[PDB]
């Protein structure tokens, strides 16, 4: 698919992610974007 | 990734005796399930 | 009495949510994403 998708500096609407709090079930939908707590701070919003 | 619905009509705390539940139908979906709720009626 | 039952994972529509409702003739089955409050319905 390197004709239709390839685009320097656009189309940024396929959003990944890689760390969540649990490891969820398999075939489970993925609705929920908050953020997760780094545990030793009290995360709300930009964390460290 | 299968919902499996077992069901048997008996004419009668719960009543003593057996009944093998029959397979209903068998929906091909495999929607995920956590939670489930019942509904009534008034 | 009991004309159906509800399931899913969330009661807004978050998620495609399973609907089996009971009727007097027939029964319809769609896993479609209903929205539901904490009350349900009394008929
Ligand atoms: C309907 O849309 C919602 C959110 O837009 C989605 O979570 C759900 O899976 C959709 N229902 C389908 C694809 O049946």
């Amino acid at each position: 698919s390197n004709k239709l998708d390839s685009k320097v500096s656009g189309n940024y609407n396929y959003l990944y992610r890689l760390f969540r709090k649990s490891n969820l079930k398999p075939f489970e939908r993925d609705i929920s974007t908050e953020i997760y707590q780094a545990g030793n701070k009290p995360c709300n919003g930009v964390a460290g | 990734g299968y919902f499996k619905i077992y069901s048997k009509h008996t004419p009668i705390d719960l009543p003593q005796g057996f009944s093998a539940l029959e397979p209903l139908v068998d929906l091909p979906i495999g929607i995920n399930i956590t939670r489930f709720q019942t509904l009534l009626a008034l | 009495i009991i004309r159906g039952w509800i399931f899913g994972t969330t009661l807004d529509s978050k998620t495609q949510s399973l609907l089996i409702v009971n009727n007097a003739t027939n029964v319809v089955i769609k896993v479609c994403e209903f929205q539901f409050c904490n009350d349900p319905f009394l008929d």
